RNA sequence: GUCUCCAAGGUGAACAGCCUCUGGUCGAUGGAACAAUGUAGGCAAGGGAAGUCGGCAAAAUGGAUCCGUAACUUCGGGAAA
RNA sequence: GGCUUGUGGCAGCCAAGCGUUCAUAGCGACGUUGCUUUUUGAUCCUUCGAUGUCGGCUCUUCCUAUCAUUGUGAAGCAGAAUUCACCAAGUGUUGGAUUGUUCACCCACCAAUAGGGAACGUGAGCUGGGUUUAGACCGUCGUGAGACAGGUUAGUUUUACCCUACUGAUGACAGUGUCGCAAUAGUAAUUCAACCUAGUACGAGAGGAACCGUUGAUUCGCACAAUUGGUCAUCGCGCUUGGUUGAAAAGCCAGUGGCGCGAAGCUACCGUGCGCUGGAUUAUGACUGAACGCCUCUAAGUCAGAAUCCGGGCUAGAAGCGA
C-alpha cells in the first residue's frame, strides 16, 4: 500500500502508558519520540503506531533503570480516520520492541489500532484483535 | 548578543500591510496567459458562498493507502447563476502598460446592473445610460457604435467583457445591486474576441461555459473580518508567563536599542481579517445545472431523491436553486460573500489535478445542529407524522 | 444502496462521514451518533431509562 | 482609624455561610457600544510539572456515620495517620 | 562605547620531517607575515545636580570564520563512510536532568543539533533565583567596634496621556459614480521518510548506493468550520440544595446557587483545505581558437550550469494615470 496518514498526537513526553505486552513491565514512561525534528518549546508527541523511547517505572527489576524502544498501540485522544469517523481507545498502551521493531514479549493483552498493525508486522502477528 | 535559541518568525511578511481591503469584491490581479490558437473563451466568473457540507467517495489512487477505499471530504457550495454580458473593453499595449482605449455598452441594461452606479437608487431620477441607449435608435448612432467596435478590433491587444450577476435570483441575499466585473476573453484573434463579446450583448453566460467538473481553479475574495486584534491572535506569538506584570498577551521585546526605531517586521496589534486573498488549486467536484438532474444531490450509489440544499436551508444563506459549483475544501469569506472564480494560471498535469472523482454520498442533513436525517420526509416518517 | 451504521446508545441512524467510535478495554466497539449519546454513555446512563432512545421505546411498546 | 449596651425566623453543631421579618436603604455622575490591552471571576479534548530558581498560581481534599490506622515516642502522643 | 591587541580566537608563507615509497591526498617542526574585536588585559577620552547594575523568558533583525540542506573540484575517493577545498547566509539549527547561572556536563531526538553582533540587543517588556543596604546563623580573623575576591536564610522592581518610530483607522488627492491601468514597496516556502530502483552498480568477501517514478510526513505560511473537540448567563431545556410567596401549580433570591445536556457564534496540527515558474548567471565542467606553426575553457567569440539573483505569481497601490 502507501504510507501512514497523520493522526492526532495525544502522548507528549513524560506521558505514562500501560504496557500491553508480556515482558513484565507494568507501564512505559515516554522520554522521546522517534522521527521528531521539533520546534522551540514544543514537546515531542507520539500517536498510535509511533516508536518512542521509554523507561519502565513499575515492573521487573531487570527492565527498570534503562531506555528501550516502544511502540504505541492504543491512545485515548480521538483521531480522524479517512472515512470521517473519529475514534479512540479506553486507555493508553504500548509494547516494548527492539530497534528493528521486534516485540520483546510474545502476546498482547488487549486490542490494537489498525495503523500500528499495518506498520509493524510482528506486533500485528502477536495481536488478538485489530481495531 | 545573538538570540539564545532559534525558531522561525511568526507570520508572513508577504501579506503586508494587514489592513482592511480597499474592496469588497475579489479582484483578478492576473488573468491566464492568452493563447490565440484556441477558441474564444471567458477566464473568470462570479459566484456566492452558500455553505459547506461533506461528501464520501471511492478514491482511485494507485500506490496510496486510500486506493479503492472510501474517503470523507469537506466541500463548499458556491451558487453561480448565469452572468449577463453588457459591454466590451479593449486595452492597448503601451510602454507604460495596458491602457484602456474605449468601452462599448449594450443598448439595454437591467435595473440590477444600473443599481451599481448609484448610492441611493430609489431617491435618484435614474438617468444612467439613458442618453447612451439612444445611440442604438438613430442610424448615425449605430454607425458610430460599429466604428467604435472596429477601432477596438484595430488597436486593442487584450479584450475583456463586462458582465454582471443576476443577484435578485438569490432572494436569500437581501441585495438588488448586482456585481459588475471585467472578464478577459482568451483565444482567437482580436477581431474574433470583439465579435465574440458583441454577440453576447444582453445574453447570459452559464458557469459551465467557463469551468468544468474536475478542473482546478482559483478563488479570490475578502476574508472574514475580525476587527481590532492583539498580537497573540493576529500574528501567532506565544503567550508570556502567568505572572507578567501589565499583561501577558504581548511581544516582550519589540526591538533592540539599535536601530533606534521599531521595524516593520515586529508583530503589532491591529486589524485582523477582511484581507484580500487568492487561493490556488481548488478542485471542482460537481457542476449542478438547474433543472437538469445534476442540480440534485443524488448519486449513483445513493438514489435518494433530494436536493443539494440541506434540511432547513443553508444557514445564513437560503435555498440554492440556480447553478452551483461544489468545490473541494474551503473558500474565503463568510456565507453570502461574493467570490471571484479564476481559471488556473498554471499547467495542471499532476495526478491529483487529473483525478476523476466520482461522488458516492452527499450529506444534506441540517447544519444548524447535529442533523440525523437526510430529508424532511425521512424525519416525518421517523416521528410518525407521515 | 447506501451503507449505514447504528448508534449503540440511541439506536439512531448514522450516515457516512459521521459518528464517534469508542473501543472498550474488552475490544467491544461502541459507535455513537453524536456527542450527546457518547457523553451519556460515559456518564453510565442506561439507554433503557431515557425516554427518547430506541431501546426505551421498544421496551415500553411505543 | 476610633471604647461600649440591645440582638428575631429558617437551614445548620454554630452571634459560620446563604435566605427572610422589624427598622433602614437603592447614597455612590448618567447614556450608547461590547475593539485591542488590562482588572476580577470560570471552563477547557490528550498528556500531567515536560513550565519555572522554586508546583508561584490554580486544582485536588474537605461535613457527618461506620470499619481501620504504621514507623517512631519523653508512653502523654503521632492520629483526622 | 573609543585607541591598542600583549593575551584569546582565526588565517597565510618557507619546507626539516610524518604519511607501506612520496615535502605539499592529508599534515607542517625550526622560523616568519597577517587578520578579528563574541576573550582577558592596558588606558582613563565621554558619563558621578545618576545612561537602571547577572542570568533566564519573549521578539526582530543582521554577519560568516558554513553544522545541516542545493551545485561543484580533490583524495592514501572500488562501494559505503570519511576527509580537504570552492560558489553559497535562501531555509533550519530542537525536547530534557543538575546548577541563579554565562559556562559546563550528561540523557534523547534529529538533516543538523555551527559560531556570533545589534549600548557584553532587549527591567516605564516581564522575572528577581544570584550579586549588592538595613534582620539573623556558621567558620576564620580582630582585645573590641567590626571584617571577609567564604558559606547560609528572609528581604517594596515607580510613571507614558508628550514627540518620534511602528501597527492599524478617517481624511486629503479640484463635481459625482463605476470599471480599470500602474511606478514603487513587501514577499515564502522548507526539510525528511517509505516503496521501487536493489540486495542491483561496486566489491574476493564483508558490506553496499544513486537518478527517474509513486506514496506520505516535518517546520512554516494563508484561510476555513461539513465532521470531531473546546467554550455558556442561548440564563435553551431538565434535575436539585437553602430560603421565600398560606398550600398546589408557578416563580423569585444566593452578583452565573449548583449539576447534566446544550444549539448558534467564536475557535484547534485537538479539526479541514491550499501553498506556483520564465530568464540571467556563481563555482565548476566544456566548444571553437590564437597568442606561442604544437598546446591551451580565454585573449576575441560561444555552451551547460545551482536551496543563487531578477522577473512572474501573491500583498499594498503614488501631490501617478485611463475609459
Ligand atoms: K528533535
Ligand atoms: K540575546
Ligand atoms: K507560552
Ligand atoms: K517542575
Ligand atoms: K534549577
Ligand atoms: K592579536
Ligand atoms: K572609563
Ligand atoms: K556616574
Ligand atoms: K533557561
Ligand atoms: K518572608
Ligand atoms: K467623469
Ligand atoms: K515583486
Ligand atoms: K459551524
Ligand atoms: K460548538
Ligand atoms: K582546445
Ligand atoms: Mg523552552
Ligand atoms: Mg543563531
Ligand atoms: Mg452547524
Ligand atoms: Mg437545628
Ligand atoms: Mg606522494
Ligand atoms: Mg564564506
Ligand atoms: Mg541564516
Ligand atoms: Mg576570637
Ligand atoms: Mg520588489
Amino acid at each position: 500500500a502507501g504510507n501512514k496518514f497523520r493522526m492526532s498526537l495525544g502522548l507528549p513526553v513524560a506521558a505514562t502508558i500501560n504496557c500491553a505486552d508480556n515482558t513484565g513491565a507494568k507501564n512505559l514512561y515516554i522520554i522521546s519520540v522517534k522521527g521528531i525534528k521539533g520546534r522551540l518549546n514544543r514537546l515531542p508527541s507520539a500517536c498510535v503506531g509511533d516508536m518512542v523511547m521509554a523507561t519502565v517505572k513499575k515492573g521487573k527489576p531487570d527492565l527498570r533503570k534503562k531506555v528501550m524502544p516502544a511502540v504505541v498501540v492504543r491512545q485515548r485522544k480521538p483521531w480522524r480516520r479517512k472515512d470521517g469517523v473519529f475514534m479512540y481507545f479506553e486507555d493508553n498502551a504500548g509494547v516494548i520492541v527492539n530497534p528493528k521493531g521486534e516485540m520483546k514479549g510474545s502476546a498482547i493483552t488487549g486490542p490494537i489500532g489498525k495503523e500500528c498493525a499495518d506498520l509493524w508486522p510482528r506486533i500485528a502477528s502477536a495481536a488478538n484483535a485489530i481495531v | 548578543s545573538h538570540r539564545k535559541f532559534e525558531h522561525p518568525r511568526h507570520g508572513s511578511l508577504g501579506f503586508l500591510p494587514r489592513k482592511r481591503a480597499a474592496r469588497h469584491r475579489g479582484k483578478v490581479k492576473a488573468f491566464p496567459k492568452d493563447d490565440p490558437s484556441k477558441p474564444c473563451k471567458l477566464t473568470a466568473f462570479l459566484g456566492y458562498k452558500a455553505g459547506m457540507t461533506h461528501i464520501v467517495r471511492d478514491v482511485e489512487k494507485p500506490g496510496s493507502k486510500l486506493h479503492k477505499k472510501e474517503t470523507c471530504e469537506a466541500v463548499t457550495i458556491i451558487e453561480t447563476p448565469p452572468m449577463v454580458i453588457v459591454g466590451v473593453v479593449g486595452y492597448v499595449k503601451t510602454p507604460r502598460g495596458l491602457r484602456c482605449l474605449n468601452t462599448v455598452w449594450a443598448q439595454h441594461l437591467s435595473e440590477e446592473l444600473k443599481r451599481r452606479f448609484y448610492k441611493n437608487w430609489c431617491k435618484s431620477k435614474k438617468k444612467a445610460f439613458l442618453k447612451y441607449s439612444k445611440k442604438y435608435e438613430t442610424d448615425e448612432g449605430k454607425k458610430d457604435i460599429q466604428t467604435q467596435l472596429e477601432k477596438l478590433k484595430k488597436y486593442a491587444c487584450v479584450i475583456r467583457v463586462l458582465a454582471h450577476t443576476q443577484i435578485r435570483k438569490m432572494k436569500g441575499l437581501k441585495q438588488k445591486k448586482a456585481h459588475l466585473m471585467e472578464i478577459q476573453v482568451n483565444g482567437g484573434t482580436i477581431a474574433q474576441k470583439v465579435d465574440f463579446a458583441y454577440g453576447f450583448f444582453e445574453k447570459q453566460v452559464p458557469v459551465d461555459a467557463v469551468f468544468q467538473k474536475d478542473e482546478m481553479i482559483d478563488i479570490i475574495g475578502v476574508t472574514k473580518g475580525k476587527g481590532y486584534e492583539g498580537v497573540v491572535t493576529r500574528w501567532g506569538v506565544t503567550r508570556l508567563p502567568r505572572k507578567t506584570h501589565r499583561g501577558l498577551r504581548k511581544v516582550a521585546c519589540i526591538g533592540a536599542w539599535h536601530p533606534a526605531r521599531v521595524s516593520y517586521t515586529v508583530a503589532r496589534a491591529g486589524q485582523n481579517g477582511y484581507h484580500h486573498r487568492t487561493e490556488m488549486n481548488k478542485k471542482v467536484y460537481k457542476l449542478g445545472k438547474a433543472g437538469q438532474e445534476s442540480h440534485a444531490a443524488i448519486t449513483d450509489f445513493d438514489r435518494t431523491e433530494k436536493d443539494i440544499t440541506p434540511m432547513g436551508g443553508f444557514p445564513h444563506y437560503g435555498v440554492v436553486k440556480d447553478d452551483y459549483l461544489l468545490i473541494k475544501g474551503c473558500c474565503v469569506g463568510p456565507k453570502k460573500r461574493v467570490v471571484t472564480l479564476r481559471q488556473s494560471l498554471l499547467n495542471q498535469t499532476s495526478r491529483v489535478a487529473l483525478e476523476e472523482i466520482k461522488l458516492k454520498f452527499i450529506d444534506t442533513s441540517s447544519k444548524f445542529g447535529h442533523g440525523r436525517f437526510q430529508t424532511t420526509q425521512e424525519k416525518q416518517k421517523f416521528y410518525g407524522r407521515l | 444502496v447506501l451503507k449505514t451504521e447504528l448508534c449503540r446508545f440511541s439506536g439512531g441512524k448514522i450516515y457516512p462521514g459521521r459518528g464517534i467510535r469508542f473501543i472498550r478495554s474488552d475490544s467491544q466497539v461502541f459507535l455513537f451518533l453524536n456527542s450527546k449519546c457518547k457523553r451519556y454513555f460515559h456518564n453510565r446512563l442506561k439507554p433503557s431509562k431515557l425516554t427518547w432512545t430506541a431501546m426505551y421505546r421498544k421496551q415500553h411498546k411505543k
